[PDB]
RNA sequence: UAAUCGAUAAACCCCGAUAGACCUUACCAACCCUUGCCAAUUCAGCCUAUAUACCGCCAUCUUCAGCAAACCCUAAAAAGGAACAAUAGUAAGCACAAUCAUAGCACAUAAAAACGUUAGGUCAAGGUGUAGCUUAUGGGUUGGAAAGAAAUGGGCUACA
C-alpha cells in the first residue's frame, strides 16, 4: 500500500500528467502565441479544455515521501520537516549538522 | 557512457529546416514553425526522432484543420 | 589493572615497529610527532574536536595515573599515614613541616652563634616563578585534593620561603614552582624595504568590519593619498572619513612627508577608512622609533576592531530586538 | 559450540608488506589491523574506547590502502602506460604559437547508481583573435558579429556550447560555428556599404 | 571468506561448509529474483546492465508451433510436451527446428530414447549432420554404441563429410567395447583415422585428446602408441593441452611402479612442458598438476615438485584446478615431501606460508610434521604446531594424538623448556578427563617431563588418575616414579605405588619391591619396610 | 618465501594516431570534513610527483549552506532548530599532460575516491588548428 | 506503505505507555498491570507462512553427501508445524 | 526540553553505546555520520534517491538480521557499489551468516541495480562506553 | 513505489526471510483482540444484522 | 451560512502553514463503487473518540543548580548530615563547569541546560493501547466553502 490515499491520487495524478506531457506541450504552443489568429486559438483553448482533469501539472502537490505530509517538505530531500530532523538527528544524513555560528 | 543518442550529430539537433519543406513558405505558418524549430534545436533533453514526431503532429495537425485557416483570411496550404 | 598497562606497553611498541613498516620510515627515527601524522593520514577523521580524532599514544600517557599497592599480602599498610584518607598529601605536609623545624633550629643555632650567611631568595620576579595550581598538584599527588587543603600548602610555602633558606629546602620548594612565559605584548616591527630604486617604502594590512586594506607607503615623497587610482578627497566625500586618514598621520606629525597609495575592498563608506586607518597605523612603525610606537598602541591605532555585526538569531528581530511581548 | 578465534595480530609478520594485507578499498576490519589504535571521546576517569567494537573507526575513510609505500609500487607499474611530455611545449609562449586554440571540457563524478549529469554537456572554446589570418575589416566585421563573447583587453573569443546533448555533437558544433564565424566574416554583402 | 574470525573457517570441511552455505543464499536470492520478477523491473542504473535483471522461465508464444519449438528447447519435459503439441496439428518441421530438439534430450537425458529418435528419422527426411550430432553423443552415455556405428555407415554411404565430434566419439565407442580383442578395435581407430584425413577434415586437438583417452584403461604397455601420437601432434603445428599430456603422464604412473626408468621420461617431457606460459583451453586440464605431482610424490622428487609448483602459477594460479577435493590433495603430497627432504628452515618458511593460508593438511600431513621434527631434533616449534593442530584436526585427535608425543621420549629435556612441557601436557591431560580413550603413553611423557624439571608435586597427581580409570600402565614408568621420588625423598608415595600395583599384578612386580626396598634403606623406613611386606603378604 | 613467479602480463599498444594533448586538468575535489580532503591531498600530491607532473595545489573557499525548520511538532515558531551543511574545496591543479598520461593519473586517482567527496575534471584540450580555417578564401 | 513501520521497542514503549504523564504523581494504579511480551521468543529465522525449506536456516546443509536444494513443505506437514508453534 | 536523538538518563543502570550517549549536537564535533555519499554536497544532486535507498537499507538490515545487531549500520556510497558495515553479535551459527550475507549481496544488487558489498563485524556482546 | 516496497517485504516475511516487528505486534494485537471477543465484521452483516 | 480542525494566561493570536482558484482539503451539497492500493488473509480501509493511555517531537521555571545509584552516622531515623585553627560524612553518574562552532587568540554570540512542575501543546507529521464504523464514520467525480453589525493582537505606510 500507499501511506495515504492523498498521495495513491498524487501518484495517478502524476502517471497522468506524464503521459499528457507531449501533448500539453504541444496544444499550449497554439496558445501561448501571437503570429496565429485567434480563431483557431480558440478551438485550441476548447481541445485543451476537453483533456482530463488530473493531467495538468497544476494538480500535482509535493508531499513528503515517508509521511505523505502536504506541507513543511523541503524539495531537495523530498522530506517533511519532522523526518528530515528525525533522520539527521540519528545522523543517517551526511553533511547535515546542527548550524553553530 | 553508454548513451549514443542513435549515433546522431550536431547537424541532426541544431538544423531542422529540412523538415519545414511542405508548409507555406511566405505565411504566418513559417513565422510559427521557426520558432518552434529554434525552440527545438535548443533542446538537449529531446532526441532526434522525438523532434521529427513534434514536426509531424504539427504537420498533421494543420493539414487536418482547414476550414479554419481559410476561414481566418490568410491563405494557407 | 597494572598488568593491562603492562600488555598496553608491549602491544604500542609492535604497533610503532609495524606503523613504521607501513610509513616506510625507520623505526629507531620513528617519533611521536610520526606518529601524528601517519594516524593523521590513515585515519583521517574530520571533527572538531581533537580529542575525538584516532590518537596513539604512550599507555602512560593515554591512561590516568593509577594508584599502587597500599598493603602487602599480610594486610598491613606500606605507608604510615594510610588512615587519614590523603596518604600522599599528609605526608607532602609533614614534610614541609619536618623542613620548616629544621630551619628553625638550625637559624636559632646560628642566631645564638651570630653567623648570618643566608640570603632572601624569596623574589624570583625576574624568572616569573608562579605556584602549583590544584590541578598541578593533582598529577603529583595522584588522589584528588581540596581547595582548602591546597591553600594551606600554600600558605605553608609561604612560611617556608619567608624564613633563611639553605642549600635543600631551597631545591625541595623549586619543585613546586613554575615558569610563565614574557607576557611582553611589543608587536614586530617591519625593516625599512627598497625596492626598485625606491627609498624609504613600506606596507602594510589592515581589516575592519569586512574590509581589507592594503597601504603602500613612500617615506620619501610628498604628503599625498592615492585610493584606489583615485584621490582620498574624491573617494572620501565626507570629512570624518578624511578625518579617519588625518588621524594616524596627525598623530605622528607626518602629513606633508609620506606618499601612500591605498587599496580596499569590501566594506561600507566608513568601514573603509577604518581598515585603511588600521592598515597605515600599522604601516608607519617602520619609519618611527620605538618609543611612539607604544604611544601609537596606546592611543588605539594598532589594535584591530573586532567589533562585528551580530548573526540574527530566531524568533527575534535584529538578534536583540525581541517580538512584541503579550502577557495576556 | 562457540568457538573464538585471536585475531591476525598475533600472526602479523614485522616486516609482512602491507599493500598484500590491504590492496583495495576495506571497511577497517579491526582483526586485520594489528595497529591498536583508540579513536573516541574520553571518560572522566576512562580511556577513548580501543578498536574493538567501535562504530567511529568503521564511519571514518581509511586510507591504509593508499600508505606511502604502496603508492610507490602502484605508481611504478602504472609508467608504462603513459606517454612523454613534448619539452618543445615547456612554455605557454610557443603553445599559444603552436596550438592557440583551447577546449574547456568538464567532467564530473558522483557515487550512486546514476552517471548522467546535465552539466557535462557544457563546452567551452577560447581562441585568441591574435593567431589568425582576419584583416582590418574582417576584423571589425567579426568583433559585431560576435559581440560580447569577444574579449577586448584580452582579445579572446569564446563560444559556449550546450544546445547539443553530447560533448561530442557540441564540440564538433563550436567548430563548426568557428568556421563559420570565420568564413562569415570574410564576404562582404550589399548592406555593409551603407 | 569474511575476515571476523567467528566467520573465518578454521578446518577444510568448514571453509567447504561455509562456501556452500553462502551459495546457498545467493541462488535462494535468484530464486526469488526470478519468482517474483515483477520486484525488480524498475531500473536506476543508467548504463542498464543486463546481468541484474530478472530472468523469464516462460514461453512467449504458446499457440504457433513454429514458435513454442525455438523457446521450450532453450527452456526438459516441456520440450518434448512442445513437439507433441506440434505433431497434433500436423505441422512440418524443418531440419533445422528439431535439430535443436533433439539436442535439449541428448544434454539433459533409456526407452524414451528410442521413441525420440524414431521421430528424427521416420517424420521427417533430417540432415546427417544434425542427425549424429544428438545420437552419437546420447548413445556413448546410453551404453550401445552399435548401432552408433551403423549410423556411420549410414553417413558414409549418404555422401557428407562426417565433422570432427563424430571421430571424436565413434573411437572412443569402439574402444569401449571389448571382447578378449583389443588390437582389432585399435586397428579399427587406425582406420577412422587413415579414412579423417581422406574426408578432408583436418584432426583437431580434442580428436589425438580423446585417442589418447582411450589408451589408459586397457594396456599399461600401451605407451608406444600413445607417444607416437604425442609426436604426431607436433608434427602437425598444433600445441597440445595439459590433458594431451596428463593421460601419458598417468599411465607412465601405471607402468612407474615395477619399472622406474619412465620417471625420467616424465620429467624429461616436463622439462620441455614447462617453458612456456600456459592457458587452460580445455575443459579436461584439471587432473594434470594431480598426476604430475603423484608421480614425484611417490618416487620422491622436490628437486622436480619446486618445478611443477612453479609451472602452475606461470600461466595462472587458480584456472587450472577446478574442485577443492583436488587442491587438497595437491597440498598434503607438497608438504609431505617439503618437510622432509629440505632443510627445518625451508620446512617453516613454508608451513606458515601454505598450512593456514591456502588449505588446512588432511590426517597424512600431520605425521610428516612429527617425522621432520624428529629427525632434525627440533622441540622449540612442538608446542607452535600443537596449537594449530588443535585448531586443525581436532576429527583426527582421537587417532592421532598417539604418535605426536612419542618425539618428546625420543629427544632430551633441556631445563629451558620446562614450562613449554607442562602446558602441553596440561592442556592434552585436562580436556580428555572433563569428557577419549586415554593411552598409557603419555603417562611415561609427562613422568619423564617433570623428572627433569623437578617437580614431582605435579608429577604424582596425574599418575593415579590413570590407576583410577581401570587400567594400569607398565611397570617400567613404576620404577622411573620410584627413582623419581627416591631422588626427592619422598618415602610415602612409594608405599601407595606398590600397594596399587601388586594388587593389580604388574610383571615386574619382583623389581619393584626391590625397588621400594631400597628405598627404604636410603631413608631410614625398614619399619615401613617390613610393614608392606606384611602387607603384600596379606 | 612463496612469490609467485611470471605475474606480470599488460596488453599495451601503440596506435599510430597522435595523442591528445591536455595545457591544464583542473580537479575541484568537494567534501564535508577537512582531514579527508588533506590525506587526499597529500596523496595526489605524491602519486603526481612519481609520474612526474609539478601538480601545484590551492584551497577555494569552503561554501556553508543553512537553512531553519521548526522546533516543536504542532505549533512553536518562536523557537528554530537551524542546520548546517559545510562544503570544503581543494584544486588539484595539472599542467603539461597528454591523453595517455592523462587517462592513467585519472585512472589511480578516481579509482581511489573516497565515498564522502566527489570530483570535478575541467580538461583544457589542445589543438592546432580546424581544417577550413587553415588558408581558405571562401 | 513499509516506510511507516517502527521497532518492536517503540511500538511497546508507546503501547504500554509506562512512562506517561499521568503515572508520574500517582493519577495510575487504577488499572495495576503491565505486561510486555517479546514476540522473538520461539521465533525460527528461516520458517515463514509459506513453509519454504532453505538449506541455510531451516534444514541442514548436506544430506546424503549431496548438496539441498530450496524445498517447500506440504500442506498437511505446513499445518502441524502451525500447531506446533 | 530537547528530545530529538537522545535516550534518557536512567537511575544508573542502562547500558548506552557511544552513538546513543552523544546528543544530535555533537554531530561533527563528538562523532560522525552513519552514511556518507555525493548528494548532501553543495553543488551535487539527486540526494533524495539516496537517502531512500538508506532508509530503506537500515529497515531491511533491522529485519534481515533480527535481535543480532549491534549498532546501527554504516552505509558507505562510493563509486556505484555501496558497502554496508555491520556490527552483529555472536547469536547466529556462521552457516546461518554465511546464508545470509550471500542473500543479501544479490538481492540488493538486484534491486537496486548497483553492487553491494556486506562487511560484518562480530562483537561478543554490546559495548558499553558510558555507565552500565 | 511503495506498492512494491509493501508487496516485497511482505511476501520475504511470508517466506521467512525478512522479519516484520510492526507486522507481528499488529498480528499479535488482532489476535488478542479476536480473542476477547471484538473482530473484524463480515461485509455486509454490520449495519442490517 | 450546507460548510473543517487544533492553539486560544505568562508558554495563543503572519500560531500548525518556509503558505488555500480545482489539487492541497481532513468541510458541505449533489451524484457512483462496495474483499474496494498489497502476494494473500470472516480481509483492506477510518484525518472516528480518548493528548486525562502513548511513543516520537517541543513550550515553561531555565544560563536555577540541582538530581541521583552504592554506602555510613543519629540515645530512632517523619528526616537530617555542615563548621577548614573543621564538630559525619565518602560518593560512580547525570547537570553546571570545561570543550567545541562563528577557520589566529581574548571577549561575545551561538549551542547546551539534568531530575521534575504545569494530567501544558500535538490521536490531524508518522505508528499507536482502549472504545467504536464495514453497501459506511470507507473509497471516487463535479460544484461551493461567502459576508462583516462589531471588538482585538502583530506588522507595513505615514502624519512631514
Ligand atoms: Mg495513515
Ligand atoms: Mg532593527
Ligand atoms: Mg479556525
Ligand atoms: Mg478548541
Ligand atoms: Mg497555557
Ligand atoms: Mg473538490
Ligand atoms: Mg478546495
Ligand atoms: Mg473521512
Ligand atoms: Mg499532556
Ligand atoms: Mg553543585
Ligand atoms: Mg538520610
Ligand atoms: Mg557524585
Ligand atoms: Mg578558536
Ligand atoms: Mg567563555
Ligand atoms: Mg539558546
Ligand atoms: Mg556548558
Ligand atoms: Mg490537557
Ligand atoms: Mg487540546
Ligand atoms: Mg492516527
Ligand atoms: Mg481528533
Ligand atoms: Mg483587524
Ligand atoms: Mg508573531
Amino acid at each position: 500500500y500507499y501511506v495515504d490515499w492523498k498521495m495513491l491520487r498524487d501518484v495517478k495524478r502524476r502517471k497522468m500528467a506524464y503521459e499528457y506531457a507531449d501533448e500539453r506541450l504541444r496544444i499550449n504552443s497554439l496558445r501561448k502565441n501571437t503570429i496565429l489568429p485567434k480563431d483557431l486559438q480558440e478551438v485550441a483553448d476548447e481541445e485543451i479544455a476537453s483533456l482530463p482533469r488530473d493531467s495538468c501539472p497544476v494538480r500535482i502537490r509535493n508531499r513528503c515521501v515517508m509521511t505523505s505530509r502536504p506541507r513543511g517538505v523541503k524539495r531537495r530531500w523530498r522530506l517533511s520537516r519532522i523526518v528530515f530532523r528525525h533522520l539527521a538527528d540519528h545522523g543517517q544524513l551526511s553533511g547535515v549538522q546542527r548550524a553553530m555560528w | 557512457a553508454g548513451f549514443d543518442d542513435d549515433g546522431s550529430e550536431f547537424h541532426e539537433h541544431i538544423f531542422l529546416d529540412k523538415y519545414l519543406q511542405d508548409f507555406p513558405k511566405q505565411g504566418p505558418i513559417r513565422h510559427f514553425m521557426e520558432l518552434v524549430t529554434c525552440g527545438l534545436s535548443k533542446n538537449p533533453y529531446l532526441s532526434v526522432k522525438q523532434k521529427v514526431e513534434h514536426i509531424e503532429w504539427f504537420r498533421n495537425y494543420f493539414n487536418e484543420k482547414r476550414v479554419i485557416l481559410k476561414e481566418s483570411g490568410i491563405q494557407l496550404n | 589493572t597494572v598488568d593491562f598497562i603492562k600488555k598496553q606497553i608491549e602491544e604500542f611498541n609492535i604497533g610503532k615497529r609495524h606503523l613504521a613498516n607501513m610509513m616506510g620510515e625507520d623505526p629507531e627515527t620513528f617519533t611521536q610527532e610520526d606518529i601524528d601524522r601517519a594516524i593523521a593520514y590513515l585515519f583521517p577523521s574530520g571533527l572538531f574536536e581533537k580529542r575525538a580524532r584516532p590518537i596513539m599514544k604512550h599507555p602512560e600517557e593515554i591512561f590516568p595515573k593509577q594508584r599502587a599497592i597500599q598493603w602487602g599480602e599480610d594486610g598491613r599498610p606500606f605507608h604510615f599515614l594510610f588512615y587519614t584518607g590523603k596518604q600522599s598529601y599528609y605526608s607532602l605536609m609533614h614534610d614541609t613541616y619536618g623542613k620548616l623545624l629544621d630551619v628553625e633550629k638550625h637559624h636559632n643555632q646560628l642566631r645564638a652563634k651570630d653567623l648570618l650567611a643566608e640570603k632572601t631568595k624569596i623574589l624570583k620576579d625576574p624568572i616569573g616563578s608562579r605556584w602549583l595550581i590544584k590541578e598541578e598538584l593533582e598529577e603529583m599527588l595522584v588522589e584528588k585534593l581540596s581547595d582548602q587543603d591546597y591553600a594551606q600548602f600554600i600558605r605553608l610555602l609561604e612560611r617556608l620561603s619567608a624564613l633563611p633558606c639553605g642549600a635543600t629546602e631551597e631545591d625541595f620548594v623549586n619543585r613546586f614552582r613554575r615558569s610563565i612565559p614574557i607576557q611582553s605584548k611589543k608587536q614586530l616591527i617591519e625593516p625599512l624595504q627598497y625596492d626598485e630604486q625606491g627609498m624609504a617604502f613600506s606596507r602594510g594590512e589592515g581589516k575592519r568590519k569586512t574590509a581589507k586594506a592594503e597601504v603602500v607607503v613612500y617615506g620619501q615623497g610628498s604628503g599625498r593619498i592615492d585610493v584606489n587610482g583615485v584621490d582620498y578627497l574624491l573617494y572620501f566625500p565626507v570629512t570624518q572619513d578624511r578625518e579617519q586618514l588625518m588621524f594616524p598621520l596627525h598623530f605622528l606629525d607626518r602629513l606633508g612627508k609620506h606618499d601612500m597609495t591605498c587599496a580596499v575592498s569590501g566594506g561600507g563608506r566608513s568601514a573603509q577608512a577604518g581598515a585603511v586607518r588600521l592598515a597605515m597605523a600599522r604601516a608607519l612603525c617602520s619609519f618611527v622609533t620605538e618609543d611612539e610606537v607604544e604611544w601609537m598602541r596606546q592611543a588605539g591605532l594598532l589594535t584591530a576592531d573586532p567589533r562585528v555585526r551580530e548573526r540574527k538569531k530566531p524568533g527575534q528581530e535584529g538578534a536583540r530586538r525581541k517580538f512584541t511581548w503579550k502577557k495576556r | 559450540r562457540r568457538k573464538a578465534l585471536p585475531p591476525r595480530t598475533e600472526k602479523m609478520a614485522v616486516d609482512q608488506d602491507w599493500p598484500s594485507v590491504y590492496p583495495v578499498a576495506a571497511p577497517f576490519k579491526p582483526s586485520a589491523v594489528p595497529l591498536p589504535v583508540r579513536m573516541g571521546y574520553p571518560v572522566k576517569r576512562g580511556v577513548p574506547m580501543a578498536k574493538e567494537g567501535n562504530l567511529e573507526l568503521l564511519k571514518i575513510p581509511n586510507f591504509l590502502h593508499l600508505t606511502p609505500v604502496a603508492i610507490k609500487r602502484h605508481c611504478e607499474a602504472l609508467k608504462d602506460f603513459c606517454t612523454e611530455w613534448p619539452a618543445a611545449l615547456d612554455s605557454d609562449e610557443k603553445c599559444e604559437k603552436h596550438f592557440p586554440i583551447e577546449i574547456d571540457t568538464a567532467d564530473y563524478v558522483s557515487a550512486g547508481p546514476s552517471i548522467r549529469n546535465p552539466k557535462a554537456r557544457v563546452v567551452t572554446l577560447r581562441v585568441k583573435l591574435s593567431s589568425l589570418n582576419l584583416d582590418d575589416h574582417a576584423k571589425k566585421k567579426l568583433i559585431k558579429l560576435v559581440g560580447d563573447r569577444y574579449c577586448k583587453s584580452t582579445d579572446v573569443l569564446t563560444i559556449k556550447t550546450d544546445r547539443c546533448p553530447l560533448k561530442r555533437q557540441n564540440y564538433d558544433y563550436a567548430v563548426y560555428l568557428l568556421t563559420v564565424l570565420y568564413h562569415e566574416s570574410w564576404k562582404t554583402e550589399e548592406w555593409e556599404k551603407k | 571468506f569474511q575476515d571476523d574470525p567467528y566467520l573465518i573457517p578454521t578446518s577444510s570441511v568448514e571453509s567447504h561448509s561455509f562456501l556452500l552455505a553462502k551459495k546457498s543464499g545467493e541462488n535462494a536470492a535468484k530464486f526469488i529474483i526470478n519468482s517474483y520478477p515483477k520486484y525488480f523491473q524498475k531500473d536506476i542504473a543508467e548504463p542498464h546492465i543486463p546481468c541484474l535483471m530478472p530472468e523469464y522461465f516462460e514461453p512467449q508464444i504458446e499457440d504457433v508451433s513454429e514458435a513454442a519449438l525455438q523457446e521450450r528447447i532453450k527452456l526438459q519435459e516441456p520440450s518434448a510436451n512442445y513437439n507433441f503439441q506440434q505433431r497434433e496439428q500436423s505441422e512440418e518441421l524443418e531440419e533445422a527446428t528439431e535439430a535443436d530438439n533433439e539436442k535439449s534430450k541428448t544434454k539433459a537425458g533409456t526407452w524414451r530414447t528410442k521413441n525420440n529418435a524414431e521421430r528424427i528419422f521416420a517424420l521427417m527426411p533430417e540432415k546427417n549432420a544434425h542427425s549424429y550430432c544428438t545420437m552419437i553423443r546420447g548413445m556413448v552415455k546410453h551404453q550401445a554404441p552399435t548401432q552408433a556405428l551403423n549410423l556411420y555407415t549410414v553417413l558414409l554411404n549418404n555422401r557428407l563429410r562426417a565433422d570432427v565430434y563424430t571421430f571424436n566419439s565413434l573411437i572412443e565407442a569402439t574402444a569401449l567395447v571389448v571382447n578378449e580383442k583389443f588390437e582389432e578395435k585399435w586397428n579399427n581407430i587406425l582406420d577412422l583415422l587413415k579414412q579423417m584425413v581422406t574426408q578432408n577434415v583436418k584432426p583437431n586437438l580434442q580428436t589425438f585428446n580423446t585417442i589418447l583417452k582411450c589408451l589408459r584403461r586397457f594396456y599399461a604397455f600401451g605407451k608406444l602408441p600413445a607417444l607416437q601420437t604425442l609426436r604426431e601432434m607436433k608434427a602437425i603445428g598444433i600445441e597440445p593441452s595439459l590433458a594431451t599430456y596428463h593421460y601419458v603422464i598417468q599411465l607412465f604412473y601405471q607402468h612407474e611402479s615395477p619399472s622406474k626408468g619412465s620417471s625420467l621420461i616424465i620429467y624429461d617431457i616436463m622439462n620441455e612442458v614447462m617453458g612456456k606460459r600456459f592457458s587452460p583451453r580445455d575443459p579436461d586440464d584439471d587432473m594434470f598438476f594431480q598426476s604430475a605431482m603423484r608421480v614425484c610424490s611417490s618416487l620422491r622428487d622436490l628437486e622436480l615438485a619446486y618445478q611443477v609448483h612453479g609451472l602452475l602459477n606461470t600461466g595462472d594460479n587458480w584456472k587450472l584446478i577446478g574442485s577443492d577435493h583436488r587442491r587438497n590433495f595437491y597440498y598434503s603430497k607438497f608438504f609431505n615431501l617439503l618437510c622432509f627432504m629440505e632443510q627445518i628452515d625451508v620446512t617453516l618458511k613454508w608451513y606458515k606460508d601454505l598450512i593456514p593460508s591456502v588449505f588446512f593438511p588432511h590426517s597424512q600431513t600431520m605425521i610428516d610434521l612429527l617425522q621432520a621434527l624428529d629427525v632434525a631434533n627440533r622441540l622449540d616449534m612442538v608446542p607452535q604446531i600443537w596449537k594449530d593442530s588443535k585448531e586443525y584436526g581436532h576429527t583426527f585427535r582421537n587417532e592421532l594424538k598417539e604418535e605426536i608425543l612419542m618425539l618428546m621420549a625420543r629427544d632430551q629435556h633441556p631445563p629451558e623448556l620446562q614450562v613449554a612441557f607442562a602446558d602441553c601436557a596440561a592442556d592434552i591431560k585436562s580436556t580428555y578427563e572433563s569428557q577419549p580413550e586415554w593411552p598409557a603413553s603419555s603417562l611415561n611423557y609427562v613422568a619423564v617431563l617433570f623428572l627433569r624439571a623437578g617437580r614431582t608435586q605435579e608429577a604424582w597427581k596425574m599418575l593415579g588418575l590413570f590407576r583410577k580409570h581401570n587400567k594400569i600402565p607398565r611397570a617400567e614408568l613404576l620404577n622411573e616414579f620410584l627413582d623419581s621420588a627416591k631422588a626427592s625423598s619422598s618415602p610415602a608415595q612409594a608405599i601407595e605405588l606398590v600397594k596399587l600395583a601388586s594388587a593389580f599384578s604388574l610383571p615386574v612386580c619382583e623389581g619393584l619391591t626391590r625397588r621400594v626396598m631400597a628405598e627404604f634403606t636410603l631413608t631410614q623406613e625398614q619399619r615401613e619396610a617390613l610393614g608392606e611386606l606384611t602387607a603384600l603378604t596379606s | 618465501v612463496d612469490v609467485p613467479k611470471d605475474m606480470t602480463k599488460p596488453e599495451i599498444t601503440i596506435s599510430d594516431e597522435p595523442d591528445t594533448l591536455y595545457k591544464r586538468l583542473s580537479v575541484l575535489v568537494k567534501g564535508h570534513d577537512k582531514a579527508v580532503l588533506d590525506s587526499y591531498e597529500y596523496f595526489a600530491v605524491l602519486a603526481a610527483k612519481e609520474l612526474g607532473i609539478s601538480i601545484k595545489v590551492h584551497e577555494p573557499p569552503r561554501k556553508i549552506e543553512r537553512f531553519t525548520l521548526l522546533k516543536s511538532v504542532h505549533i512553536f515558531k518562536k523557537h528554530r532548530v537551524q542546520y548546517e551543511m559545510r562544503t570544503l574545496y581543494r584544486c588539484l591543479e595539472l599542467e603539461h599532460l597528454t591523453g595517455s598520461t592523462a587517462d592513467v593519473y585519472l585512472e589511480y586517482i578516481q579509482r581511489n575516491l573516497p565515498e564522502g567527496v566527489a570530483m570535478e575534471v575541467t580538461k583544457t584540450k589542445l589543438e592546432q588548428l580546424p581544417e577550413h580555417i587553415r588558408k581558405p578564401i571562401w | 506503505s513499509f516506510f511507516t513501520k517502527l521497532t518492536a521497542d517503540e511500538l511497546w514503549k508507546g503501547a504500554l505507555a509506562e512512562s506517561g504523564a499521568g503515572a508520574r504523581k500517582g493519577r495510575g494504579k487504577r488499572t495495576k498491570k503491565k505486561r510486555r511480551k517479546d514476540l522473538n521468543r520461539g521465533q525460527i529465522i528461516g520458517e515463514g507462512r509459506h513453509g519454504f525449506l532453505w538449506p541455510g536456516l531451516n534444514i541442514p546443509l548436506m544430506r546424503n553427501g549431496a548438496v539441498q536444494t530450496i524445498a517447500q513443505r506440504s500442506k498437511e506437514d505446513q499445518e502441524k508445524v502451525e500447531a506446533d508453534m | 526540553k530537547n528530545r530529538a536523538a537522545r535516550v534518557r538518563v536512567s537511575k544508573g543502570d542502562k547500558p548506552v553505546t557511544y552513538e546513543e550517549a552523544h546528543a544530535p549536537h555533537y554531530i561533527a564535533h563528538r562523532k560522525g555520520w552513519l552514511s556518507l555519499h555525493t548528494g548532501n554536497l553543495d553543488g551535487e544532486d539527486h540526494a533524495a534517491e539516496r537517502t531512500v535507498e538508506d532508509v530503506f537499507l537500515r529497515k531491511f538490515m533491522l529485519g534481515t538480521f533480527p535481535g543480532c545487531l549491534a549498532d546501527q549500520l554504516v552505509l558507505k556510497r562510493r563509486a556505484n557499489q555501496l558497502e554496508i558495515c555491520a556490527l552483529v553479535l555472536r547469536q547466529l551459527p556462521p552457516h546461518k551468516f554465511y546464508f545470509l550475507v550471500g542473500y543479501s549481496e544479490t538481492l540488493l544488487s538486484h534491486f537496486y541495480k548497483c553492487p553491494v558489498h556486506l562487511h560484518l563485524q562480530t562483537v561478543p556482546s554490546k559495548v558499553v562506553y558510558k555507565y552500565i | 513505489n511503495h506498492n512494491t516496497y509493501f508487496a516485497l517485504m511482505g511476501t520475504l516475511r511470508f517466506l521467512g526471510l525478512y522479519r516484520d516487528e510492526h507486522q507481528d505486534f499488529r498480528d499479535e494485537q488482532l489476535r488478542l483482540k479476536k480473542l476477547r471477543g471484538k473482530g473484524k465484521p463480515r461485509k455486509g452483516e454490520g449495519k442490517r444484522a
